[PDB]
RNA sequence: AUCGAGAGGA
């Protein structure tokens, strides 16, 4: 499950760049690794890298 | 002597010069009250301080 | 920040009455005089002068709160007298005494200055 | 603004 934005609010800081919650960064890491893994399935790959 | 009435005070009073210090803690830097002001983003409860 | 102006202790606020008179219902012939913007000076002199009156049964004053500027004077007299009359007569007596004192001080100052 | 740190108050 991905919590909504109110659980991990992104705040517009003094610098116009938006600030992301810790949960958001962790979810970004999770999405990155999940996408890379899913890529390594649709096209076969060695069991070592998959593990 | 009592200032309000000018009568002598029955007991005699210890009085003399003593070095006193004024500390940085002043009431006007501490007095605080709130009625529905700003709230925190994550939880919607009143801010701190 | 919350400091009152210094003049608040002796200047009457708009609509404020200098003196108010109420009846003390506990006992007969007793009145409470509430005076605004006065302190121990007038209260004490008036109370002592009232105590000098043989027809006054009770005379007292108090400042309800030092941060406020009100004095309450309670006077009880004999049924043949009135607290209002006692108050007026006490003020008149104090004024007479002060006038005599001023005259005699003037005379004494002149005497001392000449020699 | 957030986080942390420090110094303080009762």
């Amino acid at each position: 499950p991905v919590p909504p934005l109110s659980v991990r609010p992104a705040v517009v800081m003094q610098g116009s760049a938006r600030n992301q919650d810790d949960l958001t960064h962790k979810l970004a890491d999770i999405v990155k690794i999940n996408n890379q893994l899913r890529r390594n399935e649709q096209n076969g790959a060695a069991a070592h890298v998959i593990a | 002597y009592n200032g309000f009435t000018g009568r002598k005070i029955t007991s005699q009073i210890f009085i003399g010069p003593t070095y006193y210090q004024r500390l940085k803690h002043m009431v006007d830097d501490k007095i605080h009250s709130r009625a529905r002001g700003p709230i925190q983003i994550l939880n919607r409860q009143p801010m701190e301080g | 920040m919350n400091a009152p102006p210094a003049f608040e202790s002796f200047l009457l606020f708009e609509g404020e009455k200098k003196i108010t008179i109420n009846k003390d219902t506990k006992v007969p012939n007793a009145c409470l005089f509430t005076i605004n913007k006065e302190d121990h000076t007038l209260g004490n002199i008036i109370k002592s002068q009232l105590l000098k009156d043989p027809q006054v049964l009770f005379a007292g004053y108090k400042v309800p709160h030092p941060l406020e500027h009100k004095i309450i004077i309670r006077v009880q007299t004999t049924p043949d007298y009135s607290p209002q009359e006692a108050f007026t007569n006490a003020i008149t007596d104090l004024i007479s005494e002060l006038s005599l004192l001023e005259e005699r001080f003037r005379v004494a100052i002149k005497d001392k200055q000449e020699g």
